[PDB]
């Protein structure tokens, strides 16, 4: 099982930016409990988001967590320049984790 | 007030075996889970494994089933993670992230990350 983002994305400050999380094995389902995971420059690594939609206490509101289509999403409603980070995902499989390979986000 | 403290760079021969240590504190250890995650240059992050250190008990990626230990310490609240049979293949930077699992999975804090070089002596 192979879990696939978005390479690279762009935005503007202020603006809504949703980052995608795909699984080779088709849909993504709450049973995946999708994670989300922020890292900004200096390998500071911050759990953001986990089982598809609760956030972790302390994350900011602005990013949630949603299965749009086929795919799990990370919406950043309003993104700061602080935000401007890699975005790693995790997908559960029923007995173990799998990362996709990470979105970096600019912003603008 | 939540911290993992990963520890300090590692220096192994190719063969050796290295253990890894992740002090946590400013909670109770026995409440969370404790994962490993290893970091490459250009192969972003992977999975090794979790543990609970509550009964001990583990979940390991297959292909880390060979090469990783999970265990922990209770009365130092400190998780370790032992490396075996090392190679190259093994250079990274490894971290430790503790898990809620209550209703559903989220990581939250993470350490620091340790940096291990499997390394030949000329
Ligand atoms: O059910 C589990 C489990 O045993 C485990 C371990 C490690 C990571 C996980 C993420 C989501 C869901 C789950 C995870």
């Amino acid at each position: 099982a192979v879990v696939t983002q978005e390479s690279a994305l762009t935005t503007s400050p202020g603006e809504t930016v949703t980052l995608t999380c795909r699984s080779s094995t088709g849909a993504v389902t709450t049973s995946n409990y999708a994670n989300w995971v922020q890292e900004k420059p200096r390998h500071l690594f911050t759990g953001l988001i986990g089982g598809t939609n609760n956030r972790a206490p302390g994350v900011p509101a602005r990013f949630s967590g949603s299965l749009i289509g086929n795919k799990a999403a990370l919406t950043i409603t309003g993104a700061q320049t602080e935000d401007e980070a890699i975005y790693f995902c995790a997908l559960w499989y029923s007995n173990h984790l799998v990362f996709g390979g990470g979105t970096k986000l600019t912003v603008l | 007030e939540v911290q993992l403290q990963q520890s300090g760079a590692e220096l192994v021969k190719p063969g050796a075996s290295v253990k890894l240590s992740c002090k946590a504190s400013g909670y109770t250890f026995t409440s969370y889970w404790m994962h490993w995650v290893k970091q490459r240059p250009g192969r972003g992050l992977e999975w090794i494994g979790r543990i609970d250190p509550n009964g001990g008990g583990t979940k390991y990626n297959l292909k880390f089933k060979s090469k990783a230990t999970l265990t922990v310490d209770k009365p130092s609240s400190t998780a370790y993670m032992q490396l075996s049979s090392l190679t190259s293949e093994d250079s990274a930077v490894y971290y430790c992230a503790r898990m809620w699992y209550y209703g559903t999975y989220y990581f939250d804090y993470w350490g620091q990350g340790t940096t291990l070089t499997v390394s030949s002596a000329a």
